[PDB]
């Protein structure tokens, strides 16, 4: 067994963290007071569930998990909030004033004094591993803390921790959610000094989610925690190999060996289906072959794009409930036949399958409906370039008049880290156009 | 606890001021006496940002009357709510301005400016996390636009890295005390230029404009004219005042609405404007006609003269939100010509659920527009058609002042609109 | 008040689209570069797709149908050609055709070499046509040859010997049909084409005068010395058409031709619909196509190429654009017959 | 269409299919903060320069 660490920086990070630990949480068993009754061995194990879950000698399942914030709003809710027994005091971290949306705010200014402090808890965490992994850190794009300050702790956990493998969950600016004008500023600078530092990183675009709440869920305006607890459904999808028995992803080395066969390009795309509204009378529950077919629909991407017109470099298919390889194959062979799946000659043209037979677990009062079986695809396609082409045009436009760059500079930042990042995102978009186009 | 300290300066500035705290008082629920009375914990929710607590549950604002002569502040003490301001923050002295931004700025200014940053000074110490100050004044007077100033460029000395806002009148002709309110106005824009993140201007024609054509009020008064501040002010600062994610503090607000620090200058408008056929329910279609009319903006400045780098909309009542980003994006997508193209997404909307008293529902309207600059011209020119003359000039070089520095701030002026031009185009 | 953009002002077809939208006054334009748009106008080369369905509350529609380059491209059409089981390398209606890269840079030289010594041997006739600057040749030296000067990709395909001659005159010719396809991936065609006819006469033993063997407009009003004396600018409408093929053949144009043709446009559009098709997709597209076929003397069709950006007939620029905006785009956008086009059913 | 390496358990089980063959030191980022923090005083102080002045 080896321990992963979660860390969650900034509104976005930490809403995302409370809504997934609830969803771990109701699918080990685990409940508010972290005792946990199926487990039989009280106060310690090597379980799959431990790489998450420490223990007490009361028998308390504490998370693995440091939350951190600079304004304390969002991570009182926490301390006061339904689980606010899983975690102790050390494990959230909040400052006094937040970055105001500014990556400068966040790396320099408010980042070097507190950076120190983080490290310290995220040490505490690591002296109870005895064989830690790695790292999985959740934090929005767009905010000052989410991308100054993620950046500022990726540098710092490849120095403290070289040979530990780290995750992302990022979340892509989306105005229709999005109040930040200089979210793409952000966006571009949190990609340039983290891209070094990341193995792998799980993009979702708040567009896309909004809109599978609109119309998969049919809630007209969707709030944050309609937003977060569908995240939650797919970063559940992606670490259930971490924290049950299995044989494929198993520890976050092979998130890389399965996803990434270059490193810049560490961004695979999350497709999942199915979402059925809570509300519906009675849905239809839908087959292997249906929620496979369903994996290659751009409507229920992380991601809004078209793989059509790019290349895969990996595909991995984790399915959740009644399933057999026998119904999966069959699936894969009629999709073959009807898509346009286009392999770059260098790499196998397969799909990886793990199967959990534990069907997705839907939080009461959620808006999800509790389904048979379910799917979510891990696929490393070069269409999801379009998301940096859409975010380094709005930085063009912004910074051909230096708009609001002033805001940058005056937190101690040169100029020129501008510009920097944003040569570094051509060059990451001319890597998926040499491995995707001919 | 994010607290703000307000400062109120001058005539106009502490019964605007006055005013304001009258009617966010009744919003937050709280009554003349201090003592908490609402219901809805939406009212309390973000109290602390504006109000003090006392013993015995009593909420005292966190506001500072400033003055050089005592009568407006002793009308404010007799006022509605006079009984509700801390007493020691009270600071006025007894010589006057007389309408001269010399003594304002440099002689009977100076001489209480210190008093007044010892009560500013205890009122930070005792802020948990202060996000900055706001002031209420006006321009074309003596002590809120000398010694307003003045207090601004001394509180930026000593809080260099909080953010200052204010909301600043600007004189007109039309609606005028005196002949050197230009004057005193171009000298205060330059200091506003140089030391406020944020200005909110209130142009005192465009009030009396909407008084007289669309209130139908056959003789306006400065009173009238301050229940449009009053409600412009309740309006902007309900993103600070109640729980929301957008705007949500000072210098997030100004992250967003300011891509270039000198201009820094809003148009601020408020929907409805109705006269005394006021009973009839307000649709989302027509709140976001009317918040983005000429007439309902309150800086006399025509947006259709110029382009909004950004713009705010806060709308408050239970109303649909679907609906309104549906007009939002409505309005955006048939005027696209006046929004900057290269600042992506530059129209953001908040949703307030209480609304203003006495009103299912409103919106009110931040607009940084290059625009503003017609603004700056009439200044200029008025200023410029004395100062060739050097007219009216010997009230100011009596104080000390020179004309070097009349000329200097008539230059800085033309500069800042030579600045809003280049964006313009 | 809708609005739309225009990235291609070399368009003469949709700067008449633009032109009518403006005159129904429900229709604005905006700067070539703003993003809130409705309907985009885009460029010829490196659309910028990926941009497009991301602006909230726009329903954003293009005149282009990305990845519909594998059907307009010469080298990428002999490849949809033989790779695509809906249309099979027996494809009966497409020239026998061969990629070839130049040497200075798969290849299909040395298959192209076995099925042109097979013709040698059989006594049939062994002329091929190379393009991508054409050439025509009875030798396959000469082919070869004349692609390795060049630098670019380049195809050989069989050269219709035997093309129905129009008479008097005994002079070759094409016809271009135009089909429009919208975001419901119907397949209208424009009831009205036109033949780009040679104003000389065919001859077969001279490959080298290039002028009565090329119906390219720009050749027959350039080259040729009888431009305009049967036809007026080597164009004959279906009306003339037809009427001809009753006079002279005893049959009509819809019997002979243009069954063979609306059946050429489903196959090939049908076979690439689960590639480009917009239909679960975050913006819409719909695309105007220029069909090029050949007529032999036998009666039968043989198509030629695909055009993704085709001009139109100076006649018929007026009832085709205005066509276009009433499917293509009013049927997304409406506003406050008998229709020109023949749809051509399938299934989706 | 080969299925490989199959591996099962009690909770599940997961195999292949494959349908066809082919930093900056400690010492850095400190001076890159204190960088910035620098460049902030010196703002700041002229800055303070200008309203002494
Ligand atoms: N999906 C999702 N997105 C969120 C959530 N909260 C904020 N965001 C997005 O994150 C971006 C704003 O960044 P935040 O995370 O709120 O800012 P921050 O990390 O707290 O940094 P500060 O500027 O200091 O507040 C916007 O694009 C929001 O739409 C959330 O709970 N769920
Ligand atoms: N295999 C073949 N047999 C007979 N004629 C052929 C032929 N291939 C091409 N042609 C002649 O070439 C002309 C069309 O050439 P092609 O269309 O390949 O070039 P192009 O694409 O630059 C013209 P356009 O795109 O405008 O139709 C036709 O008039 C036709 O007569
Ligand atoms: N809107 C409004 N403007 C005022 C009021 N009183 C004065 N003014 C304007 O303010 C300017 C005079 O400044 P004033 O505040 O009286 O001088 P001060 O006391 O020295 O600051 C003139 O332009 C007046 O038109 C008021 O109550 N409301
Ligand atoms: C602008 C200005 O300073 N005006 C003066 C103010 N005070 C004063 C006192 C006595 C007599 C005249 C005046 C006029
Ligand atoms: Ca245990
Ligand atoms: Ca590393
Ligand atoms: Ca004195
Ligand atoms: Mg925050
Ligand atoms: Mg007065
Ligand atoms: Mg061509």
């Amino acid at each position: 067994m080896r321990e992963c660490i979660s860390i969650h920086v900034g509104q976005a990070g930490v809403q995302i963290g409370n809504a997934c630990w609830e969803l771990y949480c109701l699918e080990h068993g685990i409940q508010p007071d972290g005792q946990m009754p199926s487990d039989k061995t009280i106060g310690g194990g090597d379980d799959s569930f431990n790489t998450f879950f420490s223990e007490t000698g009361a028998g308390k399942h504490v998370p693995r998990a440091v939350f951190v914030d600079l304004e304390p709003t969002v991570i009182d809710e926490v301390r006061t909030g339904t689980y606010r027994q899983l975690f102790h005091p050390e494990q959230l971290i909040t400052g006094k004033e937040d970055a105001a949306n500014n990556y400068a705010r966040g790396h320099y200014t408010i980042g070097k004094e507190i950076i120190d402090l983080v490290l310290d808890r995220i040490r505490k965490l690591a002296d109870q591993c005895t064989g830690l992994q790695g790292f999985l850190v959740f934090h929005s794009f767009g905010g000052g803390t989410g991308s100054g300050f993620t950046s500022l702790l990726m540098e710092r956990l490849s120095v403290d921790y070289g040979k530990k493998s780290k995750l992302e969950f990022s979340i892509y600016p989306a105005p229709q959610v999005s109040t930040a004008v200089v979210e793409p500023y952000n966006s571009i600078l949190t990609t340039h000094t983290t891209l070094e530092h990341s193995d792998c990183a799980f993009m979702v675009d708040n567009e896309a989610i909004y809109d599978i709440c609109r119309r998969n869920l049919d809630i007209e305006r969707p709030t944050y925690t309609n937003l977060n607890r569908l995240i939650s459904q797919i970063v559940s999808s992606i670490t259930a190999s971490l924290r049950f028995d299995g044989a494929l992803n198993v520890d976050l080395t092979e998130f890389q060996t399965n996803l990434v066969p270059y490193p810049r390009i560490h961004f695979p795309l999350a497709t999942y289906a199915p979402v059925i509204s809570a509300e519906k009378a009675y849905h239809e529950q839908l087959s292997v072959a249906e929620i496979t077919n369903a994996c290659f629909e751009p409507a229920n991407q992380m991601v809004k794009c078209d793989p059509r017109h790019g290349k895969y470099m990996a595909c991995c298919l984790l399915y959740r409930g009644d399933v057999v390889p026998k119904d999966v194959n069959a699936a894969i062979a009629t999709i073959k036949t009807k898509r346009s799946i286009q392999f770059v000659d260098w790499c196998p043209t397969g799909f990886k399958v793990g199967i959990n037979y534990q069907p997705p677990t839907v939080v009461p009062g959620g808006d999800l409906a509790k389904v048979q079986r379910a799917v979510c695809m891990l696929s490393n396609t070069t269409a999801i370039a379009e998301a940096w082409a859409r975010l380094d045009h709005k930085f063009d436009l912004m910074y051909a008049k230096r708009a609001f760059v002033h805001w940058y500079v005056g937190e101690g930042m040169e100029e020129g880290e501008f510009s920097e990042a944003r040569e570094d995102m051509a060059a990451l978009e001319k890597d998926y156009e040499e491995v995707g186009v001919d | 606890m994010r607290e703000i300290v307000h400062i109120q300066a001058g005539q106009c500035g502490n019964q605007i001021g006055a005013k304001f705290w009258e009617v966010i008082s009744d919003e937050h629920g709280i009554d003349p006496t201090g003592s908490y009375h609402g219901d809805s914990d939406l009212q309390l929710e973000r109290i602390n940002v504006y109000y003090n607590e006392a013993t015995g549950n009593k909420y005292v604002p966190r506001a500072i009357l400033v003055d050089l002569e005592p009568g407006t502040m002793d009308s404010v003490r007799s006022g509605p709510f006079g009984q509700i301001f801390r007493p020691d923050n009270f600071v006025f002295g007894q010589s006057g301005a007389g309408n001269n931004w010399a003594k304002g700025h440099y002689t009977e200014g100076a001489e209480l400016v210190d008093s007044v940053l010892d009560v500013v000074r205890k009122e930070s110490e005792s802020c948990d996390c202060l996000q900055g100050f706001q002031l209420t004044h006006s321009l074309g007077g003596g002590t809120g636009s000398g010694m307003g100033t003045l207090l601004i460029s001394k509180i930026r000395e000593e809080y260099p890295d909080r953010i200052m806002n204010t909301f600043s009148v600007m004189p007109s002709p039309k609606v005028s005390d005196t002949v050197v309110e230009p004057y005193n106005a171009t000298l205060s824009v330059h200091q506003l230029v140089e030391n406020t993140d944020e200005t909110y201007c209130i142009d005192n024609e465009a009030l009396y404009d909407i008084c007289f054509r669309t209130l139908k009020l056959t003789t306006p008064t400065y009173g009238d004219l301050n229940h449009l501040v009053s409600a412009t002010m309740s309006g902007v600062t309900t993103c600070l005042r109640f729980p929301g994610q957008l705007n949500a503090d000072l210098r997030k607000l100004a992250v967003n609405m300011v891509p270039f620090p000198r201009l820094h200058f809003f148009m601020p408008g408020f929907a409805p404007l109705t006269s005394r056929q006021q009973y009839r329910a307000l649709t989302v279609p027509e709140l976001t006609q009317q918040m983005f009319d000429s007439k309902n903006m309150m800086a006399a400045c025509d947006p259709r003269h110029g382009r909004y780098l950004t713009v705010a909309a806060i709308f408050r009542g239970r109303m649909s939100m679907k609906e309104v980003d549906e007009q939002m994006l409505n309005v955006q997508n048939k005027n696209s010509s006046y929004f900057v193209e290269w600042i992506p997404n530059n129209v953001k909307t908040a949703v307030c659920d209480i609304p203003p008293r006495g009103l299912k529902m409103s919106a009110t309207f931040i607009g940084n527009s290059t625009a503003i600059q017609e603004l700056f011209k009439r200044i200029s020119e008025q200023f410029t058609a004395m100062f060739r003359r050097k007219a009216f000039l010997h009230w100011y070089t009596g104080e000390g002042m020179d004309e070097m520095e009349f000329t200097e701030a008539e230059s800085n002026m033309n500069d800042l609109v030579s600045e809003y031009q280049q964006y313009q185009d | 008040m809708y609005t739309f953009v225009v990235r291609d002002e070399n368009s003469s077809v949709y700067a008449e689209v633009s032109r009518l939208l403006l005159a129904t006054g429900q229709w604005k334009r905006l700067r070539k570069d703003n993003p809130r748009f409705n309907l985009m106008l885009g460029e010829r080369n490196r659309l910028p797709f990926g941009r497009l369905g991301h602006e909230p509350g726009l329903v954003q529609l293009v005149n282009y149908y990305r990845g519909a380059d594998k059907l307009c491209r010469k080298a990428s059409l002999v490849k949809l050609i033989k790779t695509s089981p809906e249309l099979s390398e027996s494809c009966t209606w497409f020239p026998e055709s061969y990629v070839i890269y130049p040497t200075n840079l798969t290849d299909e030289r040395e298959v192209f070499l076995a099925a042109y010594n097979r013709r040698r041997e059989g006594r049939e006739g062994n002329v091929w046509i190379a393009k991508s600057g054409i050439l025509i040749s009875s030798e396959a030296s000469e082919l070869l040859d004349f692609i390795d000067e060049q630098g670019q990709v380049h195809v050989i395909q069989k050269y219709l010997e035997k093309p129905l001659l129009l008479e008097p005159g005994h002079r070759k010719f094409d016809i271009r049909s135009w089909v429009l396809v919208d975001h419901l991936y119907n397949i209208y065609l424009y009831r009205e084409g036109v033949l780009r006819t040679s104003s000389e006469p065919y001859n077969s033993a001279n490959f080298q005068d290039k002028t009565c063997h090329l119906t390219n407009h720009c050749i027959q009003k350039e080259y040729s010395k009888n431009y305009g004396r049967y036809e007026e600018g080597n164009e004959m409408f279906f009306e003339e058409f037809n009427q001809y093929l009753m006079d002279a053949l005893n049959t009509t144009l819809e019997n002979s031709i243009l069954l063979q043709i609306k059946h050429i446009i489903r196959s090939c559009l049908m076979c690439i619909e689960p590639a480009i098709s917009t239909k679960h997709l975050h913006y819409q597209s719909f695309q105007l196509f220029g069909f090029d076929f050949m007529v032999d003397e036998e009666l039968k069709v043989w198509l030629i190429e695909v055009n993704g950006a085709p001009a139109c007939a100076q006649k018929l620029y007026a009832e085709l654009c205005q066509g276009i905006v009433d499917v293509a785009i009013s049927s997304v956008f409406p506003l406050a017959p008998t229709s020109i086009f023949i749809k051509l059913h399938h299934h989706h | 269409m080969e299925v490989i390496e199959l591996n099962k358990c009690t909770s599940g089980q997961s195999f292949e299919v494959i349908l066809k063959p082919p930093d900056p030191s400690l010492e850095e980022i400190q001076k890159k903060l204190e960088a910035a923090e620098e460049r902030r005083k010196y703002q700041e102080a002229e800055l303070l320069k200008h309203l002494a002045e």
